[PDB]
RNA sequence: GAGCUCCGGCUAAUUGUGUGCCAGCAGCCGCGGGAAUACACAAGGGGCCAGUUUAAGGUUAAAACAAGGCAACGGUGUUUAAAAACUGGAAAUGC
RNA sequence: AAAGUGUACUUUAUAAAGUCAUUGUAUUGCUUACAAAUAACUAGGCAGUUGGGUCGGCUGCUAUACUAUAGCGCCCCAAGCCUGAUAAUUAGCUAGGCGUAACAGCGGCAAGCCACAGUAGCACAUAAAAAUUGCUACCGUUAACGCAGCAGUAAGAAAGAUUGGACAAUAGCUUAAGGGCAGAUCCAGGUAAGCGCUAAAAUCUUUGUG
RNA sequence: CAUAGGGUUUGGUUUUUGCCCAGCCUUUAGCUUAGCGUUAAGCUUAUACAUGCUAGCCUAAAAGACGGCGCACAGGUGCAUAUUUUGUAAGCAUGUAAAAUA
């Protein structure tokens, strides 16, 4: 086993490399459950450029260093990250315009419309290919 | 080596079949919610009209 | 627990055996494939592949089992009997006879009672 | 059949638990020497009894094991009303697989299907 | 208790004790007597019962009872001591074989000779 | 046939003599203060049997995952609470 | 390779063969993951420590893979790594096995793996190897020895067998002249696990007499 | 091939908790004990050891190992070891690569 694992980024503090936590379960024969346990693994990252938070694959690998056994693979998620200067033009347009009461509920009425009609279509081409 | 690679045409076949029935499914789901959403939002515009009213 | 061999020796021959099985004076034989630098009765094995009862019974004859298939197999990649096993597949068809030397030792004269004090005791 | 019981029984009278198992004819009775007695004059033959609680007194335990007795069904209850009919059957009751293991032996065929 | 409960050590197995555990789990240790002496036994019951004071080969001392009509021990005898409490002595948990090093049986038994150490009349 | 052990109750198996809270017995409840089927001996009887009866260890006679309590005694002074486990919910403003 | 090769060795009016030396398509393999006793009246641990770069990492003699286990070692560079960690107590592990309806609990027998040979550090020995191989220091007896190989002796302990026979059989070492070696092993002696049988005679067993 | 209880706490009853006994398996101690065949076995000390034995066989550059092959097999113990190990599973590039057959 542990060919192939699926985990979250922990530390990217190191040059070109990662941690990868993994969750797992074991059978306990006594009381007849599954317990729930985690491990930490170090992995290769040619990249040099994770981020601490993403989902990412690391497949078995020649060994490169004491605790480095793994090379990543593949991105599955990519962490979200604070953009200061995107964040300002959306405040400037929230503060850009008011509107009323009546005119705020019937825009939203119009959008969720929209968003009604198109998924509909999408269904029945679903149902077309079946 | 002749069933293995049957046995992979099989794996790919079952794998496309299970693909199409989730994406069926979420996709019922959905419409069903976005449904129930339509209906608050024309609730809430009789509302709006109403408070306008009163102020 | 008693799982096989699988990685052939590297230093040493592979031999077709007989392994002692008996009690008191009821010898019986059990034939396996070992490496042939072991213990008599040593728990590894490649194969166990038949079994021989010298002794007489009431129709007068031995009795020997084997596996016919599973012999030739073994014979072929390299496993090479003991004497003992010479004569038994050699009686029984599976191979030619092996021709054995000239004997001039003159024979013992007390083979089944030298070993045997309590016949001494009575002689 | 006139020598066990229909099904399992489990009963509560109070401060007292009595449990009745059925067996294959001919197997015996596995009990303690009081219910030993009683079952002689019931008439059955096959059963395994268990009691636990506060059975200091023994007024409660013989009125326990009187009603778990009482608590049977029949396969002829209301029959009528069922449209079908109700056929006895022969099946050969198992063990855990624990038994097997100990004892060296296996199940019926019809589960070691593979 | 919960299953988390129940994973993190949540229940321990009963421990119990021994009933002499100056023996440490043997059936019989030697001693030597250090003292001879009687005592009296508690309510209701009245008598003067023979106690011995003895070291054991393993440097404990302890209490032993006598049975039996009369004894022969004295200071510094070898004796040999079992399991077995006296119900009416306090602190007595052990008790003196007879027959053996030292100690002999009791003079005139007829019955039950082994728990006393007399041997079969042969006369 | 030959020995070892037991015969108040749990537990299959009793009478006599001696002793008189003394000598002693005892796995538990308990026996012995001048009328002892429980001590010692004799007889009779029960069990096992070339074995038998103590002592000391493993496990069972449900310590409770199947399956115990906080109602005989045990829930801690209260609240807040980014681990873990389980898992959707009815909150904010103004005279 | 249960093979080929030789200006080699041995035997033969009878000869087939073996002995010794040498030879293999890359010329004897490393790495990772999971499980397995108590334990917080053990709360901090680690600085070659975590990661990166150059160099080294030998025993040659197909070609590429841009060097193709590794802080395994030196130098340099960046600060990271672990946190029921670290430190303690106890135990050889697996398994046959014993109790139990099972679940669980405990660890005498046949066999497999690992460690050790009075204590410790080293050299050979890599790949299948150090009880019966060496060097040094130390401990105990007396320059030597260390029975946890078989039998045996002394002390300790409630409790531990003969200073026996044989290589006839099975397995092993050597040897082409058919032999040699052997406390493995097969047999016997001793000790009330267990299993079986005997401890009384009968036409001198009508399975007889003739 | 499938789950058995009894005794005890002295105004009575009910209820809670503790204690003791009956089975199977394994070693010693007392008393006692005819023989033959056979199965499974040697359960405390890595305490100190008199004596005998357990691995040798073959050959020869002048009658001799200095040379070849074995002692890398068997047999003993459980000091140390919580993981260095044990029990398992998984990974490790290429049409094996050259040459006019013009
Ligand atoms: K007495
Ligand atoms: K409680
Ligand atoms: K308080
Ligand atoms: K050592
Ligand atoms: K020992
Ligand atoms: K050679
Ligand atoms: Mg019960
Ligand atoms: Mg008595
Ligand atoms: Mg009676
Ligand atoms: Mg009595
Ligand atoms: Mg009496
Ligand atoms: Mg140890
Ligand atoms: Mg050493
Ligand atoms: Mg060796
Ligand atoms: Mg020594
Ligand atoms: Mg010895
Ligand atoms: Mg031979
Ligand atoms: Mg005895
Ligand atoms: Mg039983
Ligand atoms: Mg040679």
């Amino acid at each position: 086993g542990g060919f192939e694992f699926v985990g979250k980024v922990v530390s990217n503090r190191m040059q070109k490399g990662v941690v990868v936590a993994v969750n797992y379960v074991v059978w306990i024969p006594k009381y007849k459950v599954y317990e729930r346990r985690t491990a930490r693994h170090m992995a290769h990252d040619e990249g040099n450029s994770c981020v601490i938070g993403d989902i990412v694959r690391i497949q078995q690998h020649r060994k490169l260093s004491k605790n480095k056994a793994y090379v990543v693979v593949s991105t599955l998620k990519h962490a979200d990250v604070y953009n200061a200067k995107q964040a300002a033009v959306l405040n400037t347009e929230r503060s850009q315009n008011k509107l009323g009461r009546v005119e705020y509920a019937e825009s939203r009425l119009s959008e969720v419309q929209q968003r009604l009609l198109k998924l509909r279509e999408m269904y029945q081409k679903e149902l077309a290919l079946n | 080596e002749v069933a293995a690679e049957q046995a992979k045409v099989a794996f790919a076949e079952q794998k496309a079949a299970a693909e199409h029935v989730r994406r069926q499914a979420a996709l019922e789901e959905l419409l069903r919610k976005t449904e129930i959403e339509c209906q608050l939002a024309m609730v809430r515009v009789g509302r709006a009209q109403k408070a306008e009213e009163t102020g | 627990m008693n799982n096989l061999l699988t990685q052939l020796p590297k230093h040493d021959l592979l031999k077709i055996k007989l392994v002692r099985w008996g009690f008191n004076k009821k010898p019986f034989y059990v034939l396996s494939v070992m490496k042939r630098r072991q213990a008599r009765n040593s728990g590894n094995r490649y194969e166990d592949i038949g079994w021989w009862d010298p002794s007489p019974h009431q129709d007068g004859n031995s009795h020997f089992g084997i596996k016919f298939d599973r012999v030739k197999y073994w014979l072929s990649q390299g496993a090479v009997p003991t004497e003992k096993v010479y004569g038994l597949f050699g009686q029984a068809g599976i191979i030619p006879q092996k021709p054995a030397p000239p004997k001039y030792k003159p024979a013992d004269g007390n083979a089944d009672t030298k070993w045997r004090p309590e016949l001494q005791k009575n002689l | 059949r006139g020598h066990t019981v229909y099904h399992h029984v489990e009963h509560h009278f109070q401060r007292v638990k009595v449990t009745l198992s059925p067996r294959t004819s001919g197997w015996g009775l596995r009990c303690s020497n009081l219910f030993y007695e009683l079952c002689s004059l019931a008439g059955i033959r096959d059963l395994t009894v268990d009691v636990s609680g506060a059975t200091r007194n023994k007024f409660f335990v013989a009125k326990a094991f009187f009603d778990a007795l009482q608590k049977q069904t029949a396969p002829h209850d209301g029959v009528e009303g069922t449209g079908v009919y109700v056929k006895e059957v022969v099946r050969r009751p198992v063990v855990n697989l624990g038994t097997y293991r100990n004892n060296g032996t296996l199940p019926p065929k019809e589960y070691l299907a593979t | 208790l919960t299953v988390g409960q129940l994973l993190r050590g949540g229940r321990t197995k009963k421990v119990r004790r021994s009933k002499s555990p100056a023996l440490e789990q043997c059936p019989y240790k030697k001693g030597i007597c250090l003292r001879v002496y009687t005592t009296a036994p508690k309510k209701p019951n009245s008598a003067n019962r023979k106690v011995c004071k003895v070291q054991l080969s393993n440097g404990y001392k302890v209490l032993a009872y006598i049975p039996g009509e009369g004894h022969n021990l004295q200071e510094h005898s070898i004796v040999l001591v079992r399991g077995g409490r006296t119900k009416d002595l306090p602190g007595v948990k052990y008790k003196v074989i007879r027959g053996k090093y030292d100690c002999a049986g009791v003079k005139g038994r007829k019955t039950s000779r082994s728990k006393y150490g007399v041997k079969r009349p042969k006369e």
